[PDB]
């Protein structure tokens, strides 16, 4: 599982977002993320390209990442997903009696609203 | 000879958690590499076997069950979990071998008004064991006087409907599931990866 934080966020025009995720049971480490954003009504996710605004940090230590988006806009507002991966391509294991899992797995989303400036 | 995994994510109708459909998967080729890398899936959880290794892999038979349950119980559909769903509708066992598929289904199994043909056991003596199915609908005696068939008082009907809406919180919304377990007998192998 995935604990996303935080679940909601209103940010003012020019602020910047960080969502932060954490990972519980992988058996292996972290191998690989994503960042995906929905608008509603819309059928499909649209994965992030980091690099730009969207900023990524990864503590494979801690299981965890990070997503910080710069410079807010209103047409930033929308749910963010992020996606995790565990595998045995990451070298330190558990062992399979600890009913840990390798695979992906979502957190539960952040809702950003972003207000219009002046 | 592709294993009919078309008939069990795209089916158009799935069960309640608590009446659980099963299909049995047998002498057939699994490319699980397509179901690995959809991006339709929010949870792809393995257990006992690695994803990646899957398409190497052959096993005796596979089975897929399937249900519904709302996005805060998916968690529960892991080897040694507790809570409603996994102590009273659908039980993994510890030494669980698969893997748990689930994915949003808002879009099909919500209703303005709210759908309520999807429901769960909220009461049960015991704990199920490992795979058992439940369908009955005997009232539940939560205390010492023999309910006869009525509800009342420590006397409870089992079942509860979800009651779907599209407004729903994503905690709340539906999740369809599927969950492969991959058995290995001391037989013959009739599923395998497509490299055999
Ligand atoms: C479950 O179905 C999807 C999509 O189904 C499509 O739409 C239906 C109405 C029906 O006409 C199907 O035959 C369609 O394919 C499957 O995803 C498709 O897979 C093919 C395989 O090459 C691909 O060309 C399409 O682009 C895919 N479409 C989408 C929307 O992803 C999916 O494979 C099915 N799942 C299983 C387990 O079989």
């Amino acid at each position: 599982s995935v604990n996303q934080t935080p679940r909601t966020a209103t940010k003012e025009t020019g602020e910047s977002l960080t969502i932060n995720c954490v990972v519980t049971g992988a058996r292996c480490g972290l191998s690989r993320t994503s960042w995906f954003r929905k608008n509603p009504g819309t059928t499909d996710w649209e994965r992030m390209s980091i690099g730009g605004r969207y900023v990524e940090s990864v503590n494979k230590g801690a299981k965890s990442f990070s997503l910080r988006i710069k410079d807010l806009t209103v047409a930033d507002s929308a749910t963010y997903i992020c996606r995790a991966w565990s595998d045995t391509s990451q070298k330190p294991c558990h062992a399979w009696e600890q009913k840990m899992w390798e695979g992906h797995v979502d957190g539960a989303g952040t809702v950003l609203t972003v207000n219009q400036a002046s | 000879n592709l294993c009919p995994f078309g008939e069990v994510f795209n089916a158009t109708r799935f069960a309640s958690v608590y009446a659980w459909n099963r299909k049995r998967i047998s002498n057939c080729v699994a490319d699980y590499s397509v179901l690995y890398n959809s991006a339709s899936f929010s949870t792809f959880k393995c257990y006992g076997v690695s994803p990646t290794k899957l398409n190497d892999l052959c096993f005796t038979n596979v089975y897929a069950d399937s249900f519904v349950i709302r996005g805060d119980e998916v968690r529960q559909i892991a080897p040694g979990q507790t809570g409603k769903i996994a102590d009273y509708n659908y039980k993994l066992p510890d030494d669980f071998t698969g893997c748990v598929i689930a994915w949003n289904s808002n879009n099909l199994d919500s209703k303005v008004g709210g759908n309520y043909n999807y429901l769960y056991r909220l009461f049960r003596k015991s704990n199920l064991k490992p795979f058992e199915r439940d369908i009955s609908t005997e009232i539940y005696q939560a205390g010492s006087t023999p309910c006869n068939g009525v509800e009342g008082f420590n006397c409870y009907f089992p079942l509860q409907s979800y009651g779907f809406q599209p407004t729903n919180g994503v905690g709340y919304q539906p999740y369809r599931v599927v969950v492969l377990s991959f058995e290995l007998l001391h037989a013959p192998a009739t599923v395998c990866g497509p490299k055999k």
